[PDB]
């Protein structure tokens, strides 16, 4: 890795971090009612540990 | 919308042992590997998970026996083997 891959890796990986997403506003406000609703109305049950 | 294929889903009859394969040899295995390669899973994906599993096979008897064949025929068959004539013919009988 010379220096000019080394700024390469860094920008693409500040990249991905940077870039917006709602997935995890999602799965910490949303998602679990949607799967507290949809356990309710399958014929088999959730089983969980 | 509301598909019921998608809502009442239920294992279906003779589930535990459906995909297992008729042989003598190793059927729990045998059968632990027709289930994985069923469900769409290939080894190279499963990686070490395939190797010691072992699953329920027709082939192996509530007793814990190889069988090849249905359990009420093995007593037909031990049944069939001992029936004595009833009435026989010999000189001295009155």
């Amino acid at each position: 890795v010379n220096d000019l891959t080394r700024r390469t890796m860094t920008g693409v990986m500040t990249a991905m971090r940077q870039v917006k997403t709602m997935t995890p506003f999602y799965i910490q406000h949303m998602c679990p009612t949607e799967l507290s609703v949809l356990a309710s109305v399958t014929v088999t049950p959730p089983f969980q540990v | 919308t509301a598909s019921p294929a998608d809502t009442n889903v239920v294992p279906a009859k003779d589930a535990p042992t459906t995909n297992s394969p008729p042989s003598t040899t190793s059927p729990n295995q045998a059968a632990a590997d027709a289930n994985q390669q069923q469900a769409g899973i290939v080894s190279s994906q499963s990686g070490p998970n395939a190797v010691g599993d072992s699953a329920p096979s027709t082939s192996v008897n509530n007793d814990g026996d190889i069988i090849t064949r249905p359990t009420s025929d093995s007593i037909a068959a031990v049944a069939n083997a001992t029936k004595p004539a009833a009435v026989v013919s010999d000189p001295q009988s009155m």
